[PDB]
């Protein structure tokens, strides 16, 4: 059952502070779980060819080669985070 | 050089509260209400 | 001046704000209200 | 136009900005007043 939104306020900063989050935990979710992201979950293939194995299944070797790939990725991937910022009020904000 | 120093001085006047106190210190306080914080970020300063 | 005492703002938005949204309000005045015409039957209308 | 803050409507910021700009106006722009007179005699009676 979704709730309704009456008395539309002005949201010149909701669309920058809340909207990206609030809908991820919008009223009406049962479970919220942690998972790997795309660009990593794609590293979890099925056909094991870094480590031969005598079986046709999803055996441990999958987990092992998955480790290998992400490990050699993190060996590489020297990145530096840079970013700009907005500047907002602090008295007209509930959370401190 | 007198002009550029004058610009910098006018700027000092309405930022960094604890510098300007000629004879009133009250309506200057009234003015400063609006910078939202007793410290201003750089880019704001530069654009000002 | 009754002809331009237009002021439109539903008290809802007056109440749901962000604690510093300072906005406009109008204010009539009729303390020197001249007597109405010699015809009006009886002012039976509410102007809360 | 002068204080890059993400705000909701109008709050103290336009007031500060307005103060700054009228201030910088009056700091500039020297003028001296030149007027023109008449030749009234005593026609303006009983009014000291």
């Amino acid at each position: 059952n979704m709730p309704k939104q009456t008395y539309n306020p002005i949201d010149n900063l909701a669309k920058i502070l809340y909207l990206p989050s609030l809908e991820k935990f919008k009223y009406g979710t049962g479970i919220v779980q942690l998972n790997y992201s795309p660009h990593i979950s794609k590293l979890y293939q099925n056909t094991n060819n870094i480590i031969n194995t005598i079986t046709d299944g999803i055996t441990y070797a999958n987990r092992t080669e998955f480790f290998i790939r992400v490990m050699v990725l993190m060996m590489m991937d020297r990145k530096i985070l840079t970013m700009e910022f907005y500047d907002v009020d602090t008295s007209a904000i509930s959370n401190t | 050089i007198d002009a550029i120093c004058s610009v910098e001085g006018i700027l000092l006047l309405i930022l960094s509260r604890q510098t300007t106190i000629p004879g009133y210190e009250d309506e200057l306080n009234k003015l400063r209400t609006g910078i939202s914080q007793p410290k201003v970020t750089e880019r704001q300063y530069r654009r000002a | 001046d009754v002809r331009q005492f237009m002021n439109t703002t539903k008290a809802e938005t007056l109440l749901i704000s962000n604690k510093s949204i300072v906005h406009e309000i109008m204010f009539f005045d009729n303390a020197l209200q001249p007597k109405m015409s010699s015809d009006t039957l009886a002012l039976s209308e509410a102007v809360y």
